[PDB]
């Protein structure tokens, strides 16, 4: 049987994004708002048991959790036509409806006050799982409820479930911004001391990262929320395509996982899709070859990271995993591998070997692809560690200033102190110092 | 036309070819307790049930051959089956091929095996000599 | 009891004899019939036989 | 001769879940609203003498019979298309139309105020019957009249008809929410210790998994109690199927049930339906094969009883029947059951041999079936003990603190005391306890004087 997973969509952005991926797997696999498979989603080659679950012999549900400490989001979800495809049973909603506050140690209080009501639901959910692999969180890390209360969820689903898989799709606070939530630093904090103490994976999604890319590839002076959401949904919908493009391999999320973690420290991933086009461009289908979608891939301009230029460290790629979607010929494939080595397009571990791993993915059939080949890039690369440095280097800025503490003293997470912060500040500290590492022969030994 | 030789193909592409690689994730991730026993404490009926239950619970369900596939049990382990197969292009072949089973009792992974039945005319495409390989 | 030792007993040779049936359908009831594994937790000649033939 | 099977409707749920029932047997059977049977019922392969008389040579007349303390419900009945369906000599009605004001002692009172008539109505329908096996109770056991009138029926019957079975299709209260009816966990109490003590079958419905299904197959968020009356009819239709559709086996209620209750103690069942589909869905006729049937059997979402998640127990299935109608192959049987036994989807007993029955069964000629294939489980799980558990629990904590009391001992039955409350509490644990024993070896010795 599948591997079901539970996606948990936490707080205003994490809701969000919850919601469009729930909407682009729908669109791609053809099933109605309602969750009933479309007459034309005749395609019966998905494995939705991943994700979604069956309701019965002809409706596919999605195995989908809402979460919010805020009703006015859920109450905004239960309004579109989507509102069927969840299980409500798999769905806890705290009493209060009051929010985090955009609090991080207020989302935490609120996870402690629905902990039964979540733990209820995400049993719930686990019993209609034949082979439930474990729990996606989709979060923010700059709010309160995202952050905070998905740090909570974080720390009892370690607790309760040692043996399940952790993946979360985290988003991150935009480093490169200053961020208008002065307890952000506070927030992002609390997350990355999860994400050391209770995360198995952490995907990074930069705020700032998705800003950026909507400003230079997608040509978006001011990027709504909404356009961040379905491009957030798009690279979800790349994350699952092999879930949803079932082939000979990478069938399974630890199959995935496996090349980009290759110690259990080193489960920090960063992402990449391919084609990146503006919304614009999509008139002409390209004939990129794997080398040619390689190369695109490669350039930073489509890089879905926006990383600092750190002129002091020579940042370099640890492991990359390429998954290419679409039309592929493994002789292109071949050429690209043999380009990319003979242009050293990617730096690799200099304490291990490594290389980019190419898995060929087809495109979901009930939705039309106007792109013959797309593709997602995994990959470990110590730049990464520059936007998490700048994150860390804003931590420090607020910390050392003291800004907004008083806020968080009123929380009782941080009434009494803010050692967790300073914890969290040192750890990614360290996680930056060893993505550097990671590049140098030494990390071998690095950490020791 | 009336021997589908290109779904046949398709079939063994799917199934021998290991094409649909959810299904048969699926069938050793259920199965691999039963592989994990000594050859001589399988249960031929069990392993076939669960043969079946993963074919018809994954989306092998949907191959309009699923019902061509045969589980087969090699009368050697994977390791003398492979000691077999590097001995098949060397004056061996016949000596692997008479060797005796191994008397190591093979888990289910060294002895799983596919079948397929081929009926003629169709059994004329998939001959012992192509089933084999 | 002495009636359930017999019906056990005569259980056992059944089940002896589907294995030694040609029959598949009565091997199939025989597995029905110890779907609990009762017989085969309480006699142990089913236990034997399962795990030698195979 | 067929087993002709009485229907009591006992109160304002049980006599709503009675009236439903009959609407949809009659539907089913082709059956019209006046008891003649209608030209699309051209299958005379039904036995209406199970469960129908006739009238005349065309008009079969159901063998059903509403009781209540309470006028509203049965006035109500009577103004339906169906009250044509009963025999009205048959039909005992208590005078004071009062109810029992919720109390279950009060109901038994009630009762025994009818009870003369109830008897009476009760000899007219056996001589009416022509091989009355006995009676099948709807009845609501949260209330008074339901309850309390539940409660007089089944010890009438005990007394009247010791030879005779009677089984009910009890609506027990929720035992996992707290009723704002103080004095429902004495009702209900009390209605399981006459259970205990006067019934030989109560099919326990829990209000809190009738809102459950409701919520989740029908997507109602708060489930009327005509929700939960239409899940009801279907699951009466199907249990009545083998009836309408005769076969080799099987084909009447006594012969299903004998199989079901090992012991007389272990007569609690738990029942599943399938496939549940929403009404808007049967434009999909899915291809659902016996094997995929049973995969949907083992989905919790499916049983219509909501056990509490007890971690501390391992609550197991004693026994596992699952009745489908429709076409079915036999290999697709052997085949389903092969692969649910290969993946221990179910847990039998340990101190016996113990297996998921499977039966096929025909879907009505007469009634257009908008799916190929439909199923009932029929199961003994240990977990149903939860339930009753949790209504042990429920008392326990009402009748610690006297809540309500007060009005129950206003009547007869709890004037004095509330021994029955007790009773029935320790009836409910022995029950928790042989389920749980039944996962358990040491079942084979549960209750033997050598629970």
């Amino acid at each position: 049987m599948p591997r079901e997973i539970i996606t948990l969509q936490l707080g205003q952005c994490g809701n969000q994004i919850g919601f469009e991926f729930w909407k682009q797997l729908c669109a791609e696999h053809g099933i109605s708002p309602e969750g009933i498979v479309e007459e034309f989603a005749t395609e019966g080659t998905d494995r939705k048991d991943v994700f979604f679950y069956q309701a019965d012999d002809e409706h596919y549900i999605p195995r989908a959790v809402l979460l919010d400490l805020e009703p006015r989001v859920i109450h905004s979800i239960l309004n579109s036509p989507y509102a069927k495809l969840y299980n409500p049973e798999n769905i806890y909603l705290s009493e209060h409806g009051g929010g985090a506050g955009n609090n991080w140690a207020s989302g935490f209080s609120q996870g402690e006050k629905i902990h039964e009501d979540i733990f209820d639901i995400i049993d719930r959910e686990a019993d209609g799982s034949d082979s439930l692999e474990g729990f996606v969180l989709c979060h923010s890390i700059a709010g309160g409820t995202g952050s905070g209360l998905g740090s909570y969820l974080l720390e009892r689903l370690n607790d309760r479930y040692p043996k399940k898989l952790v993946q979360t799709y985290s988003v991150f606070p935009n480093q490169d911004e200053m961020s208008d939530v002065v307890v952000q630093p506070y927030n992002s904090l609390l997350t990355l001391k999860r994400l050391t103490q209770n995360a198995d994976c952490v995907v990074v999604l930069d705020n700032t990262a998705l800003n950026r890319i909507a400003t230079d590839r997608l040509h978006i002076q001011n990027p709504s929320f909404s356009q961040i959401n379905q491009l957030v949904s798009t690279i979800m919908s790349a994350s699952t395509t092999t879930l949803r493009y079932p082939g000979y391999m990478n069938n399974d999320l630890i199959g995935l996982i496996a090349s980009l973690i290759p110690t259990p420290r080193l489960h920090f991933l960063m992402t990449g899709y391919t084609p990146l086009t503006t919304d614009q461009s999509v008139a002409s289908v390209r004939k990129t070859t794997v080398l040619d979608v390689m190369r695109r891939l490669l350039q930073p301009k489509n890089v879905m990271v926006s990383t600092g230029r750190d002129r002091q460290t020579n940042h370099c790629y640890i492991a990359i995993l390429n998954i290419i979607q679409g039309e592929v010929d493994p002789t292109q494939v071949h050429k690209s591998l043999q380009r990319i080595r003979e242009r050293k397009l990617a730096n690799f571990i200099p304490w291990g070997p490594a290389s980019i791993q190419v898995a060929l993915s087809r495109k979901s059939p009930y939705l039309p692809s106007a792109h013959r080949v797309s593709g997602l890039m995994m990959a470990n690369h110590t730049s990464i560690s520059s936007l998490f440095e700048r994150t860390c280097r804003q931590y420090d800025k607020l910390r050392k200033r003291e800004a907004f503490l008083e806020q968080f003293r009123k929380e009782d997470m941080f009434k009494d102190n803010f050692d967790e912060m300073d914890t969290s500040r040192e750890i990614v500290q360290q996680l930056i110092d060893e993505y550097h590492a990671a590049t140098r022969p030494d990390y071998i030994s690095w950490g020791t | 036309e009336e021997k589908e030789l290109v779904a046949h193909l398709r079939s063994i592409k799917r199934y021998f070819l290991m094409d649909q690689g959810d299904f048969f994730v699926h069938f050793m991730d259920l199965a691999e307790e039963e592989l994990r026993k000594p050859v001589e404490d399988i249960t031929p009926p069990r392993l076939e049930a669960l043969l079946e239950l993963a074919l018809r619970m994954s989306t092998a369900n949907t191959d309009p051959f699923k019902d061509d596939l045969k589980i087969d049990l090699m009368p050697h382990d994977l390791i003398t089956q492979l000691l077999r197969v590097l001995a098949i292009e060397t004056k061996q072949e016949k000596a692997m091929a008479h060797a005796d089973p191994t008397e190591l009792a093979l888990s289910g992974l060294e002895a799983f095996s596919f079948d397929y039945i081929v009926k003629w005319p169709l059994s004329l495409i998939i001959n012992r000599k192509a089933l084999t390989r | 009891r002495i009636l359930t030792h017999f019906y056990q007993g005569i259980v056992q040779q059944f089940l002896v004899l589907l294995t030694t049936s040609s029959d598949e359908s009565l091997r199939f009831l025989s597995f029905r019939l110890d779907f609990n594994e009762h017989y085969k937790a309480r006699e142990p000649r089913l236990r034997v036989s399962l795990g030698t033939r195979g």
